[PDB]
């Protein structure tokens, strides 16, 4: 049965992708400090297989951790575009979510979803390190629900 | 569709060229096989390709225009080209060596079925081979892009937008003025 | 008063000069640094087992917003708009009118959770403890629109979290 | 034949893994993805421009010193000679001269990188 | 003392109802410590404590395998903890709801719900106010 | 706190310190998470008499700046020269 | 790899804070100061609170002033840990960052217990502080403080006498006392060159 | 706890054990239960090639004793 | 029967490398007061598999400006040469017995440098170029010292055959008579394998990712696999050189147990060292080797030429 095989193969690739998420070393402002706290010993994101890597070529997730200005917007789009696929974006904190407390500023992008597609929105100013860790686990369960090969099979 | 929905606006484009097209990109990707096979060298085919943004604007303007109901439009580009010149132009813009050679329909229809074995997206099919070599009809009775307030964008102004990524590093920076336009057909 | 962090004259007697010679050639101060990371290898790590274990919080924690009721089930909010006035981020939007009875109540009460800075000024400003920041911090969503809370969402939050919220207010209201 | 088989197997397996890596994943190629990386902003000038070498003098010296090891490698075999008086002198003579050149380049500031 | 260490390890297998239960928790929660059961909530979650563990690890929950019709044997998240145990688990208080029950209100949810984002029962925003301008309606009869 | 004797000796020796006396993980020495209720004091203005606000109104005592010169003897400095600092008796040299 | 010119292009985090503040009351503008040097949140609050108190011609009460100094020094620990460990991390010494952010994690707990927020407390306000210390908090601060000096020693055992660390830091970025003054430097950027200046000593507050 | 690192070390150790064990056993199997002959120098190769001829089965590792003298 | 032997070499190497990544993450984790991978499989045992599968189903990228042929060649060469470094290693029997096995490894190690040089150059990117030229500088720093150190040790062994090092150390480890060489050798292998505190060609905190900044997915994995395979190989080489294991011909597996333990512990020290020190500046690496190791290595080479002659302890040529 092809249906059974592709179903299992999705489980395999989905499990590999969510079990080895490598976020880009990318942070913008306050919220990057809570992201550093998620890497710190108490939460130790690395114990989930979540490893920071600097190069976009070697990254799977962009955590937009902080305010996106108009001056920084092209640069953020550049490094997102340079990520190989599949790639995911986590929007962290009010600034990245929808502009936050600089929403009405002339120099601030009102939400990073104007620039990149966003998979998970993590609320808070800043979200606690645990709130971000909850967001990463929510992304893992989203990846676990992907049906790429099942959809390919039925095309 | 016309009987089922008599007020439908039906739009009949030629081949649409653009960044994600399967037209200009299709020709440029033939380089991976060396030479470019063309039925009768592509001298017995005329295309009138149309720009994606022109088609999009035509669709948007048809939604707002009340005249577009129950009408049929033909969205064509501003110039007609022989297939040989068009494919030659593609390789000139991409700065790739162009080595055309005739291939008969039966032999080239046989290559299409070969590639049809792919369980994924076929690189080419027999149907695609026929469509590429079908001369683009002339339908004066139908309204066109100009009837929707759209100026058809010439191929020469947007090919580099599509074909720059097919160049090697040596030729990436070449500007829009380096390649001579292909011969058209008045 | 001040002190010098790095103003030393090293000893030049033979013993001190040989102790530095051994240090340079035998890497003694580098070995000492290996001992310290070795000593951490054998310590118990500080990692907790999230989500089975949670980081400690206090009753003052500022999390997800909720609109509260009186014990009778009446809304506490009276549409005074003090929370809307003080909101540093202009994240609250309110409309109000006389209810079908004579009551002063809101018809719109929105919080743009992507404008909010979770500062808690709204619950400080509220005269009737109607709007609070609750203890919930695990409400990340897949879409932006899910973070634009209207009055129905906030009343549901209060009904969902009142048991914990009331106990947290009970622990902290004498500090307020 | 054993060695050539081992070399052929090693590089074949490496080539096979590259082939899988390029033909198994789903590709999505466009201009912005494949542009050169430089921290989010477009590079200023080409990466083929000259890159100054500040250790140029050490690199040339490496050539002369690398040939010394070719001259010193046979020493374990040279120790089997009956004529041990001559080899020991010449073995020590070569090393001392290698040490002398290092001392000369060191004192003349050849090991310091240019500014 | 090494043998004493290994006996504590073996006592963990028995403390988890045999090797099957031991493997169940090891694969569900990636931890096999045995704690004192503090209580269970109506959704099946079980709450444990061990006050000789350092602050932060001295309390924990073993999530229920099924909650609200959803299979949570492998898929668990922090939003499955109901409010009464939320306070105890996050150390906002010392007293579990078994000892210090919460105040009962008619309007409080009887059935807690986890995070519903990404499902058909997710929250969708909308304006809660009614139309502000009434448009004139022309007469339904001709007269002209 | 649960480390065996041998491991305690090994890691104490490796670091050169007595680690057990100053453990970086918290145990029972920290405060209870349930505390008795406070009863906070009141400030000095909580009086029923002799408490007229006009006599304790800081804002209304602020005055507009004093004009020294408008464009309408011994030399001075902005303040006396700063006294020289002294070395710590606690530990003059780190 | 020799640097001939450094041209810092900033403004990639410019969010018009100073224009936004003009549309806020003095209370509403305070949280903007948490988000400036977002590693020294309460110190930023205090600077603003002192300025508004000075214009109001009021004085915060002694207990608030003592709480401000206490949490100002707690904040200095949070900042200096970040400053030293990320600096060490950039130079390739990654391990001390982890040891010390578990201490930083314990200090966010003090922030959260007085304000309910780990970072942007908005706790120090013109007139004093928002709320009083919860009972049992000073006991916990004392427990934390009693062990921290040992953590600093562990940091020093990794870096201070490390010949690799000294090679990377000794004689790097020398600034003369005269240049530091004219270039507008302050704080450790002045005291590193021998200048004897500290506003807590020369122009004390609270 | 630090001993949770051991399972990875043990798995790495068993992997690094296999090449050394496999080469030894394969050499015994391919050389009639003995160590593979080492021929670093031409003399040792000469003796090997003689043993290949002397064997009678074209195998340098099949050795003939006093039963092969008459 | 030789092809089976080849596979019983390559396959364990790759699996050992994969689980070295897990061990490194755990050891760094615990030395940093955290745990490291412990969710993906029990004790994080499946983490290496997830990383491997994930990387090979990730889209690979050919940069628009890169030189395609050398861009693809370089990662192939890195892994191919990494596996070739193992064929002469006696554990206790080599796959390929070589008279000059020591020299073969010097040649293959020098050739493996070009996988850094050509990957970095072929990328046509500034951070990749800077990383590549750091590889030139780092090779210039260590190779001259590295080969002369081997020569000093082999003056006691008597040949370039790797199996003879076992015989030389039947009564005693060579680390006793040559601990000054063992120290300078151990540091050299850290620079040889581009390991901290000499992790300069990738130099993450300075060059983002250095020579392999443009590599993704499978091609990136090959460089990672090659890098970790050389960590193990050069610590095995160190164990053979200085911590010789006794070989019982009738129970070779006893050798492989003791030999494996020593090589593992040496490999752990690479992780231990990475967790403990900051990074050299790459000009300071050159001056470390040329102004400290080289003067002492030259002096010790003279000493180890003379010492066998003056003590009448010259080793046999065979
Ligand atoms: C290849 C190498 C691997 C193969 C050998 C495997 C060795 C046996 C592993 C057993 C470890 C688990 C012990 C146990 O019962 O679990 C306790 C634990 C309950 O105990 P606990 O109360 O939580 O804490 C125990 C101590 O109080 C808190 O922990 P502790 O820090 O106090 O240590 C206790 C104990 C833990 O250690 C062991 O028991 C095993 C020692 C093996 C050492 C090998 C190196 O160690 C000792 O008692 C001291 C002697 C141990 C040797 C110390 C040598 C140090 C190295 C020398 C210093 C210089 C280094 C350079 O139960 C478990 O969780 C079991 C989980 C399974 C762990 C994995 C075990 C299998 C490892 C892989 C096997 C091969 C595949
Ligand atoms: C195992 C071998 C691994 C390397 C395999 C190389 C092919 C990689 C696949 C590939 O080339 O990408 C697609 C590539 C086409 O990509 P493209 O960007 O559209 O075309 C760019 C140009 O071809 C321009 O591409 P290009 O810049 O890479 O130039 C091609 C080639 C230049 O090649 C030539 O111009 C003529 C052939 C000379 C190379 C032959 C040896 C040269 C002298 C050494 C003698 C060696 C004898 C042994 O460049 C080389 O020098 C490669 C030398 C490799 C030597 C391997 C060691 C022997 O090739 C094809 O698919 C056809
Ligand atoms: C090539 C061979 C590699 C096969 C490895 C398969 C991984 C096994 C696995 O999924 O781990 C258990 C996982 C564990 O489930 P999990 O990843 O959802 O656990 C979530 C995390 N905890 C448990 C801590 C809350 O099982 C699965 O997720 C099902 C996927 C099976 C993979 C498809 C096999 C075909
Ligand atoms: C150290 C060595 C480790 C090597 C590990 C090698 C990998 C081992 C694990 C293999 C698992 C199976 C691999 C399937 C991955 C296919 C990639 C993919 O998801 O593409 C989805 C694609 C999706 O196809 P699609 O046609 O539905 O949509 C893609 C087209 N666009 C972009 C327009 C939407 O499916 C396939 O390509 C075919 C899947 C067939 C499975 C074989
Ligand atoms: C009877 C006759 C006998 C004749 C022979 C007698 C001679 C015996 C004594 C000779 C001296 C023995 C030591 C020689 C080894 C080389 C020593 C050396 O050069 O170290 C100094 C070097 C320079 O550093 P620095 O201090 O900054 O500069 C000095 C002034 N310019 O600094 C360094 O090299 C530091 C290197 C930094 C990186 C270190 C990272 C790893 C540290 C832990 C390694 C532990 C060693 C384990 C070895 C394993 C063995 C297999
Ligand atoms: C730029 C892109 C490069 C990409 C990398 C490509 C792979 C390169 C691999 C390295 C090439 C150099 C190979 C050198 C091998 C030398 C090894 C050696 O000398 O020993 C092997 C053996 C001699 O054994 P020995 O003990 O010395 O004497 C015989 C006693 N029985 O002698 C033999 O076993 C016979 C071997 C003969 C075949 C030699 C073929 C060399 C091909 C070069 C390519
Ligand atoms: C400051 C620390 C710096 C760290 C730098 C890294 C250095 C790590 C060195 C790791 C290797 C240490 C040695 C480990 C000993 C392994 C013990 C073993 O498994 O075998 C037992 C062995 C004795 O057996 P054997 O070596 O065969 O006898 C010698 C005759 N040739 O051994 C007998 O006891
Ligand atoms: C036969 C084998 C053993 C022989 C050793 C061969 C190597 C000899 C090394 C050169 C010795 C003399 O050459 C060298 O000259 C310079 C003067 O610029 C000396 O001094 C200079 O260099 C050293 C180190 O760089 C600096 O700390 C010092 O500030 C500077 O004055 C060196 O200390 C000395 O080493
Ligand atoms: S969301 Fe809050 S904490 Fe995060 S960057 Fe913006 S202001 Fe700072
Ligand atoms: S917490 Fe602050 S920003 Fe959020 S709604 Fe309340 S007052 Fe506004
Ligand atoms: S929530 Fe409170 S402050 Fe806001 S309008 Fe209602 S009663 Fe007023």
């Amino acid at each position: 049965r092809g249906e059974y095989v592709v179903a299992k193969l999705d489980d395999l690739i989905n499990w590999a992708r969510r079990s080895s998420l490598w976020p880009m070393t990318f942070g913008l402002a306050c919220c990057a400090v809570e992201m550093m706290h998620m890497a710190a010993p108490r939460y130790d994101m690395d114990r989930f297989g979540v490893v920071f890597r600097a190069s976009p070529r070697q990254s799977d997730v962009m955590i937009v951790a902080g305010t996106l200005t108009n001056k920084m917007a092209p640069a953020l789009r550049k490094v997102y575009d340079q990520m190989p696929e599949p790639r995911y974006v986590v929007s962290m904190g009010s600034c990245a979510n929808g502009g936050g407390y600089y929403h009405y500023s002339y120099s601030v992008v009102r939400g990073c979803d104007r620039i990149v597609p966003v998979d998970i929105y993590v609320p808070g100013c800043p979200p606690t390190a645990e709130a971000l860790l909850y967001g990463i686990l929510q992304l893992q369960k989203k990846i676990k629900r992907e049906k790429r090969l099942r959809i390919w099979y039925r095309r | 569709v016309r009987e089922t929905f008599p007020e439908a606006t039906i739009i009949k484009p030629a081949e649409i060229f653009g960044r994600e097209d399967r037209f200009l990109n299709y020709f440029a990707n033939i380089r991976w096989f060396g030479g470019v096979p063309l039925i009768s060298l592509g001298k017995k085919t005329v295309k009138q390709p149309v720009y994606i943004v022109d088609v999009t604007k035509g669709i948007i303007n048809a939604i707002k225009d009340p005249d577009a109901r129950g009408k049929t439009f033909a969205f064509v580009g501003p110039s007609r080209y022989l297939l040989f010149d068009l494919v030659q132009y593609v390789f000139a813009v991409a700065h790739r060596p162009f080595l055309p050679y005739p291939l008969p329909h039966f032999a080239y229809r046989w290559i299409g079925r070969l590639f049809e074995i792919s369980p994924f997206e076929p690189w080419t099919t027999r149907d695609k081979v026929e469509r590429i070599h079908t001369t683009d009809k002339i339908l004066p009775h139908l309204p066109g892009l100009e009837d929707l307030g759209v100026e058809a964008t010439p191929l020469e102004l947007k090919a580099i937008e599509v074909l720059r990524r097919h160049r090697t590093y040596r030729w990436l920076s070449s500007e829009i003025e380096d390649v001579q336009p292909a011969k058209t057909i008045p | 008063t001040y002190k010098y962090v790095n103003l030393r004259e090293p000893s030049m007697d033979m013993k001190s000069v040989t102790d530095r010679a051994a240090q340079t050639l035998l890497w003694t101060e580098l070995i000492r640094g290996l001992g310290m990371t070795l000593s951490y290898l054998f310590r118990e790590p500080a990692t907790i087992n999230y989500p089975f274990e949670k980081g400690p919080l206090s009753p003052r924690f500022r999390g997800e917003h909720a609109l509260r009721r009186y014990p009778s089930g009446e809304e506490r909010c009276i549409a005074c708009k003090l929370c809307e006035a003080v909101c540093p981020a202009q994240a609250i939007t309110i409309e109000a009118e006389p209810r079908a009875d004579g009551s002063r109540r809101t018809t719109r009460y929105d919080i743009d959770m992507t404008k909010c800075i979770y500062c808690g000024f709204c619950q400080e400003a509220c005269p009737v403890d109607a709007i609070v920041e609750g203890p919930n911090f695990e409400f990340s969503t897949e879409t932006h629109e899910e973070l634009l809370y209207n009055k129905e969402k906030l009343l549901n939050n209060g009904d969902k979290w009142e048991a914990e919220i009331a106990a947290n207010i009970q622990a902290d209201y004498l500090y307020r | 034949m054993n060695l050539m088989l081992a070399l052929l197997t090693n590089f074949t397996l490496a080539t096979l893994l590259v082939i899988i890596a390029f033909w198994l994943p789903q590709l999505n190629v466009y201009s912005e993805k494949t542009s050169p990386y430089e921290c989010g902003f477009d590079p200023m000038g080409s990466a083929r421009l000259p890159f100054s070498m500040k250790f140029f003098l050490v690199a040339i010296t490496f050539l002369l010193f690398d040939l010394e090891i070719a001259l010193l490698l046979p020493l374990p075999w040279a120790s089997q000679t009956a004529n041990l008086n001559t080899m020991l002198t010449m073995a020590l003579f070569l090393i001392i001269l290698l040490a002398v050149s290092l001392a000369y380049e060191w004192t003349q500031k050849g090991l310091e990188w240019t500014e | 003392e090494l043998l004493q260490v290994l006996k504590r390890g073996l006592q963990q297998v028995s403390g988890h109802g045999g090797l099957r239960g031991y493997l169940r928790v090891l694969f569900r929660a990636n931890d096999v410590r045995v704690g004192t059961l503090v209580g269970e909530d109506k959704y099946g979650n079980k709450y444990y404590e061990d006050n000789k563990q350092f602050f932060g690890r001295h309390r924990w929950v073993i999530y229920t395998t099924e909650m609200n019709g959803k299979n949570t044997f492998w898929d668990v998240d922090g939003s499955m903890v109901p409010p009464e145990w939320h306070r105890w688990l996050h150390c906002m208080t010392d007293d579990p709801p078994t000892v210090k029950p919460p105040t009962a209100r008619k309007f409080i949810w009887t059935n807690h719900k986890f995070n519903l984002s990404g499902t058909p029962q997710q929250y969708v925003p909308y304006s809660t106010t009614r139309k502000k301008i009434q448009e004139w309606v022309p007469p339904s009869t001709p007269y002209k | 706190a649960s480390a065996t004797r041998f491991i305690q000796w090994l890691r104490n020796w490796a670091s050169g310190r007595d680690l057990q006396a100053k453990l970086q993980l918290r145990y029972q020495e920290i405060s209870k998470r349930t505390q008795p209720p406070p009863k906070l004091p009141v400030g000095p203005s909580h009086k029923l008499s002799n408490n007229y606000y006009c006599t304790r109104d800081g804002r209304r005592e602020a005055m507009p700046p004093s004009i020294v010169m408008s464009s309408q003897k011994k030399a001075v400095s902005p303040a006396p020269p700063i006294k020289r600092w002294e070395l710590s008796q606690d530990e003059p040299y780190l | 790899e020799m640097v001939r010119k450094c041209d810092p292009h900033i403004g990639l985090l410019h969010r018009g804070t100073e224009k936004l503040i003009e549309y806020k009351t003095y209370l509403q503008a305070l949280p903007y100061f948490d988000r400036l040097d977002y590693v020294s949140m309460m110190c930023n609050e205090q600077a603003y609170s002192l300025a508004v108190e000075k214009l109001l011609n009021i004085r915060p009460p002694p207990r608030a002033q003592w709480i401000r100094v206490l949490f100002g020094e707690i904040t200095r620990l949070l900042n200096h840990i970040m400053a030293v460990t990320t600096h060490a991390l950039d130079i390739g010494a990654m391990t001390p960052f982890f040891w010390m952010f578990e201490e930083r994690e314990k200090m966010f707990e003090f922030y959260e217990r007085v304000s309910g927020a780990r970072m942007h407390a908005a706790y120090v306000r013109p007139g004093g502080v928002h709320q009083d210390l919860p009972l049992g908090l000073m006991d916990d601060i004392y427990e934390f403080s009693k062990n921290f000096s040992l953590r600093i020693d562990e940091l020093e055992e990794m870096l201070t006498n490390n010949r690799i660390w000294r090679n990377r830091t000794v004689d790097i970025g020398i600034v003369t006392a005269e240049d530091a003054l004219n270039y507008g430097f302050s704080g450790v950027m002045l005291r590193g060159s021998g200048i004897q200046w500290d506003l807590r000593k020369t122009q004390p507050y609270d | 706890m630090w001993f949770e690192v051991l399972p990875g070390i043990a798995v790495m150790g068993v992997c690094l054990f296999i090449p050394g064990m496999a080469t030894a056993r394969i050499h015994r199997f391919s050389n009639g239960g003995k160590e593979k002959r080492v021929a670093h120098y031409p003399y040792q190769w000469y003796l090997m090639e003689r043993d290949r001829r002397v064997s009678g089965v074209n195998r340098s590792y099949v050795s003939k004793g006093l039963e092969n003298i008459d | 029967m030789f092809m089976i032997n080849i596979l019983m070499l390559i396959i364990p190497i790759l699996l050992a490398v994969a689980f070295l990544t897990l061990v490194e993450r755990k050891v760094l984790g615990y030395m940093q007061l955290r745990k490291g991978p412990n969710v993906v499989g029990p004790y994080g045992l499946l983490q290496p598999i997830a990383d491997a599968i994930k990387l090979f189903i990730k889209e690979p990228l050919r940069p628009a400006t890169s030189s395609a042929s050398m861009f693809i060649l370089a990662p192939i060469m890195a892994l191919g040469l990494a596996l070739t470094m193992w064929i002469p290693l006696p554990m206790p029997y080599p796959l390929i017995n070589m008279n000059l096995g020591v020299l073969f490894m010097l040649a293959m190690s020098s050739l493996a440098v070009y996988s850094i040089l050509w990957s970095g150059w072929a990328s046509n990117s500034k951070y990749a170029l800077i990383g590549a030229l750091r590889a030139v500088a780092q090779t210039i720093s260590y190779e001259v010292t590295l080969a002369i150190i081997l020569l000093s040790v082999l003056l006691m062994s008597g040949s370039f055959t790797l199996s003879t090092l076992i015989t030389t150390q039947e009564q005693m480890w060579l680390i006793l008579p040559a601990w000054p060489l063992a120290m300078m050798w151990f540091i050299s292998t850290l620079a040889e394998t581009n390991r901290a505190p000499f992790d300069l060609t990738e130099g993450e905190s300075e060059l983002v990712s250095g020579f392999n900044v443009e590599y993704a997915a499978g091609p990136f994995a090959l460089f990672f696999m090659a890098e970790y395979a050389n960590i193990i190989m050069m610590n095995i080489f160190t164990a053979i050189l200085f911590l010789g294991t006794s070989h019982n011909p009738h129970m070779p597996e006893l050798y492989t147990i003791n030999f494996t333990i020593k090589s593992l512990l040496l490999t752990m020290s690479f992780l231990w060292i990475r967790a403990s020190y900051p990074r050299f500046r790459y000009d300071q690496l050159m001056h470390l080797l040329w102004k400290n190791f080289l003067p002492l290595t030259l002096a010790l080479c003279m000493w180890h030429v003379s010492l066998p002659i003056l003590t009448s302890g010259i080793p046999p040529q065979t």
